[PDB]
């Protein structure tokens, strides 16, 4: 059974989840209506009429987004108990999310969680869908976090966090709720997946020719990474076969989650035949910083563990010899109390992408997932941002005036700067 | 379901009011019989944050009325969309406040001010989820300035959890209709300063300016300056009015646009400047020019804390955020160091009547302390020599009251000063 | 008295002495009022422009020109500490006990202003102490209220 | 080069290549947390109460006749 519960809290964790599920569907051949003309079981129950249900709970302090749900293209995949919506947002304070307008709906989530947990029979954990700079996926998602460590002590929970970009965000807030979410969420997490909207923004720019991403552009985009990590899950594999192993393979040091995924092809839908990529150059292209999901430069860093999860028309042989090439030509420095070597895992199923969508579909791609202490280059971003504000107290006020102390700001930003401490400790 | 509840006080607030109230219903498509006619449901997606939705298919503004003198009625219901009015939310006295802050704050204004807050509470119980108040009067009058802040205060104390916006019509000599208007606006931006969490600067010197420099009109009326004070009006309300990811509700915008609590003074701007098409780089020059802010203070003598922009009409959005960025990498001095990227940009397809394209500013700038320094040196004048006092006192005010007003606007001007010097450590 | 007027009016509060003789040889309005009924009398009074209020009189300005609130210009230069103004108005038969709407006498309110000299000529013109307000206040009650021990001795002597 | 953990699935296989060895109830709190929020909030609105609650004593201090 093993099954995996999916979380999507607020705006951004709600319209990734959307795109995650309508690829899901076109993987495992589900219909809009749930219906089918299983490995698979582990993310979608069944009901007695043959409807396949996701094992997702949606949730928003404001009701805009879930309601195009409610009434979109999968507003029969989804049952109603399992789309949460407040009536006021938390205007892109932390404060609101956690403390005075999260309180009022965190015990109905629970209950909600706890109907599709009573459905399993053998709970793997959570995976946890949200943004860094939203209220809600900021301070609504820890306050989730916490709860689900007291009620679900044993189970794993792994987190898709949406990393603040100018180029795609809404609020001069967002490094403050970035922090304050990070603090209060890392003893909570096992392992998180951080998406800097300005990778995503860059790969759509320079590999999709779209000038102007929309968040459908940049959701597909994501959902396709995110498919690639967890299609072990859902297929039954050989690597990262359970929520469990994916802190065994990446996460050797518990504070340090953060694995960089490195994602190829992506290749445009509306360009001309070309010669499919081989195993070696989307091997190539896992080391190659404009194919990663957060803006960062490893050869500063080193490695602890990597991962490489491919999908398709791929030979194991091929992938040893594109392996032996990357040893030789490319300094790739593991940490001296790590193993140097490289895990690998093989799914045959071609990859599928959205019909009618931007991304072209590709005979053999890879996500490699590897922990490099160059990751702390995203933290210390972050940190300088919350610096420059912090010092002067601006906005701080309106966190104050929502329930939350301002002590809790140096709190905050002291496990930052321990967090920085603990990367660069292991980065010699 | 996120409604604003709009009160306007005085001959100011209802004249500003009244020609918003025109704008925004044009633009919504609503008709003076509350009937809707345009063309497009991006008009009617957010009708619920302005207009009640009354009986057969009708829209009614969340609009309360407000005046200690009863012509101002009669103007209104007089006026092209004077009928769309709720009846019962016009709140009239009837002997007036004599352009006397003390008589609209604490005589005929308290004595009215009981039934203004009836009417409040009835639009604010009806609605779904609240998000809250804007309120439209001048500084430089009675009823407005006086009684305008006392509703405020009073408004304060019941709704402490909503959100408090107002459209504030600073006095000028230019536009002046008594001496007494320093001494009422300074008393007014003591009590905003305190009880509001964002204030709109509507300056009239920056108004008629705007009207002779920019339009060469020689002999401006008050419909003249009312046609700038309705197109901001219209602009900066943009992203609560139809579909819009950005700025969303009030205090989402306040969140963003204040990092402290009493620096909530915004220079609004607008382009074009027009009267009764331009290219994307020409409207983000023009909307950064001082030739086209509505507060008489020059952005080039202070600093940006915070900056929000709303384009209007069908346009390359890539040349929005180009023109945008350029603005900010070109002129990095004008914007603090330590409040990064605070210049935000929303983009909505539905441009204002009789424009194709335009955009609206609004500005959190250090330079505004030269339009409170321009109201102080003018009270400081006039409170020297006791000047009229007299009208204040006879209505029970201290002279305390005056010095403490003065103090705080000081405080306010210095507390900008502090923010223009500081330096990203 | 039209443009003239408005043009009186803002000499006279902007203490333009040549604007203000160049107005009345032009056939300006001398007690053309303002929108709270001020003369160019009462703006010269609360602004202190001795020779403007010297000018406006020998060109037969109303020395007892009230304003909207009552006020006439003595009220305004006892209250604004113009010492030489009410000297010259008082000469010019200015009403000493005037009232405004208020109650206010001139001695009212250089009193409440702590125009301790003014007081004194007030008194040698044939001010009445005994004079209340609408808060039933004499000049006296003003300067013991707001703590002035040397003007409620100079008040003291007639009341 | 070494090639461990060959483990063969359904649907794929995965394997490790070692290029080199190293060379070497708190339920409660959460309800105290945001039962102090509450309590610190309530005090800030009701501190705002009574300095408006102040000025209309002061207002009430003009309406005596
Ligand atoms: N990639 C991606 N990022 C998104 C999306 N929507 C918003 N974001 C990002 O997420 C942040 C905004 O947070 P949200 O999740 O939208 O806010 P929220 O959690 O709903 O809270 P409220 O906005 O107050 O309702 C910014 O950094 C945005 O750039 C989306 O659809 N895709
Ligand atoms: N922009 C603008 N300013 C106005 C208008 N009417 C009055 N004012 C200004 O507001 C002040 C007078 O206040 P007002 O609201 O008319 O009187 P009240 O009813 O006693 O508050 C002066 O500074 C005028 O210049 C108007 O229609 N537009
Ligand atoms: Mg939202």
């Amino acid at each position: 059974m093993r099954e995996c519960i999916s979380i999507h809290v607020g705006q951004a964790g709600v319209q990734i989840g959307n795109a995650c599920w309508e690829l899901y569907c076109l993987e495992h051949g589900i219909q809009p209506d749930g219906q089918m003309p299983d490995s698979f079981n582990t993310f979608f129950s069944e009901t007695g009429a043959g409807k396949h249900v996701p094992r997702a709970v949606f949730v928003d302090l404001e009701p805009t987004v879930i309601d195009e749900v409610r009434t979109g293209t999968y507003r029969q995949l989804f049952h109603p108990e399992q789309l949460i919506t407040g009536k006021e947002d938390a205007a892109n304070n932390y404060a609101r999310g956690h403390y005075t307008i999260g309180k009022e709906i965190i015990d109905l989530v629970l209950d909600r969680i706890r109907k599709l947990a009573d459905q399993c029979t053998g709970l793997q954990g959570f995976l946890v869908f949200h943004s860094f700079g939203g209220g809600t996926g900021s301070g609504f998602t820890s306050l989730l976090m916490e709860r689900l460590s007291v009620d679900y002590g044993k189970k794993s929970k792994l987190e898709f966090s949406i990393y603040p970009a100018p180029q795609v965000s809404t609020a001069v807030v967002e490094p403050y709720n970035s922090i304050l979410t990070t603090h209060t969420t890392l003893e909570h997490s096992d392992c998180a997946f951080m998406v800097d909207n300005e990778a995503i923004y860059d790969i759509c720019r320079r590999n999709l020719d779209i000038e102007r991403p929309t968040y459908t552009n940049l959701n597909r985009l994501i959902s396709q990474i995110v498919s690639s990590i967890t299609a072990s899950l859902r297929f039954d594999g050989a690597l990262n076969v359970d929520l469990t192993e994916f802190q065994t393979n990446l996460v050797p040091y518990p504070r340090i989650h953060f694995p960089l995924a490195t994602y190829a092809p992506v290749i445009s839908a509306e360009k001309a035949y070309h010669e499919q990529l081989s195993v070696a150059e989307i091997t190539n292209a896992c080391f190659e910083p404009a194919n990663q999901m957060v803006k960062c430069d490893p050869r500063h860093g080193k490695y602890m563990a990597c991962c490489l999860l491919y999908r398709g028309d791929v030979v194991p042989k091929d992938v040893n010899a594109a392996i032996a090439t990357i040893k030789t030509k490319r300094s790739i420095q593991f940490v001296d109390w790590c193993p140097t070597g490289f895990k690998v895992g093989i799914n045959y199923q071609p990859p599928t992408v959205v019909p009618g969508g931007d991304l072209a579909k590709v005979q053999r791609a890879v996500c490699m997932l590897s922990n490099t202490t160059a990751i702390a280059e995203a933290w210390a971003r972050l940190d300088h941002k919350f610096d420059l504000m912090y010092a002067k107290r601006a906005f701080v006020h309106w966190y104050v005036g929502e329930g939350m102390e301002e002590g809790e700001f140096s709190e905050a930003r002291e496990d930052m700067a321990a967090l920085e401490k603990d990367y660069e400790e292991v980065g010699v | 379901m996120r409604e604003i509840v709009h009160i306007q006080a005085g001959q100011c607030g209802n004249q500003i009011g009244a020609k918003f109230w025109e704008v925004i219903s044009d633009e919504h498509g609503i008709d003076p019989t509350g009937s809707y006619h345009g063309d497009s449901d991006l008009q009617l997606e957010r009708i619920n944050v302005y207009y009640n939705e009354a009986t057969g298919n009708k829209y009614v503004p969340r609009a309360i009325l407000v005046d200690l003198e009863p012509g101002t009625m009669d103007s209104v219901r007089s006026g092209p969309f004077g009928q769309i009015f709720r009846p019962d939310n016009f709140v009239f006295g009837q002997s007036g406040a004599g352009n006397n802050w003390a008589k609209g704050h604490y005589t005929e204004g308290a004595e009215l001010v009981d039934s203004v807050l009836d009417v409040v509470r009835k639009e604010s119980e009806s609605c779904d989820c609240l998000q809250g108040f804007q309120l439209t009067h001048s500084l430089g009058g009675g009823t407005g300035s006086g009684m305008g802040t006392l509703l405020i205060s009073k408004i304060r104390e019941e709704y402490p959890d909503r959100i408090m916006n107002t459209f504030s019509v600073m006095p000028s000599p230019k536009v002046s209709d008594t001496v007494v208007e320093p001494y009422n606006a300074t008393l007014s931006v003591h009590q905003l300063v305190e009880n509001t969490d964002e204030t709109y600067c509507i300056d009239n010197e920056a108004l008629y300016d705007i009207c002779f420099r920019t339009l060469k009109l020689t002999t401006p009326t008050y419909g003249d300056l009312n046609h700038l004070v309705s197109a901001t009006m219209s602009g900066v309300t943009t992203c609560l009015r139809f579909p819009g990811q950005l700025n969303a509700d009030l205090r989402k915008l306040a969140v963003n646009m204040v990092p402290f609590p009493r620096l909530h003074f915004f220079m609004p701007g607008f382009a074009p400047l027009t009267s009764r098409a331009l290219t994307v780089p020409e409207l983000t020059q023009q909307m950064f020019d001082s030739k086209n802010m509505m507060a008489a203070c020059d952005p080039r003598h202070g600093r940006y804390l915070t900056v929000a922009a709303i384009f209007r009409g069908r346009m390359s959005m890539k040349e929005v955020d180009e023109q945008m960025l350029n603005v900010q990498n070109k002129n990095s001095s004008y914007f603090v160091e330590w409040i990064p990227n605070n210049v935000k940009t929303a983009v909505c397809d539905i441009p204002p009547r009789g424009l194709k394209m335009s955009a609206t500013f609004i500005g959190n700038s250090t330079a505004i302390q030269e339009l409170f320094k321009r109201i102080s040196e003018q009270f400081t004048a006039m409170f020297r020599r006791k000047a009229f006092l007299h009208w204040y006192t006879g209505e029970g005010m201290d002279e305390m009251e005056f010095t403490e007003a003065e103090s705080n606007m000081n405080d306010l001007v210095s507390e900008y000063q502090q923010y223009q010097d500081a330096t990203a450590d | 008295g039209s443009d003239l007027g408005k043009k009186l009016l803002e000499a006279a509060r902007a203490g333009q002495d040549d604007e203000v003789r160049i107005l009345m040889a032009n056939g300006a309005d001398v007690n053309a009022w303002d929108t709270s009924g001020l003369t160019p009398l009462h703006l010269a009074a609360t602004f202190g422009h001795l020779e403007i209020v010297e000018v406006l009189l020998k060109h037969g300005a109303d020395v007892n020109a009230t304003d909207l609130r009552g006020d006439t210009p003595l009220h305004l230069a006892a209250e604004v500490g113009h010492l030489e103004i009410v000297e010259v108005l008082l000469k010019h038969g200015a009403d000493v006990n005037a009232h405004d709407t208020f109650g206010y006498t001139p001695l009212h309110l250089a009193a409440l202003f702590g125009h301790l000299e003014i007081v004194e000529v007030l008194l040698k013109n044939g001010a009445d102490v005994n004079a209340q307000d609408k808060f039933g206040k004499t000049a006296f009650d003003i300067s013991i209220d707001n703590g002035n021990e040397d003007l409620a001795e100079i008040l003291q002597k007639l009341n | 080069m070494e090639v461990i953990e060959l483990n063969k699935a359904t649907s794929g296989q995965s394997w490790e290549v070692i290029l080199k060895p190293p060379s070497f109830p708190s339920l409660e709190e959460i309800q105290k947390k945001l039962e102090a929020a509450e309590e610190r909030r309530k005090a800030h609105f009701a501190a705002m109460l009574e300095r408006l609650q102040e000025k209309d004593k002061h207002a009430e201090e003009v309406r005596k006749n």
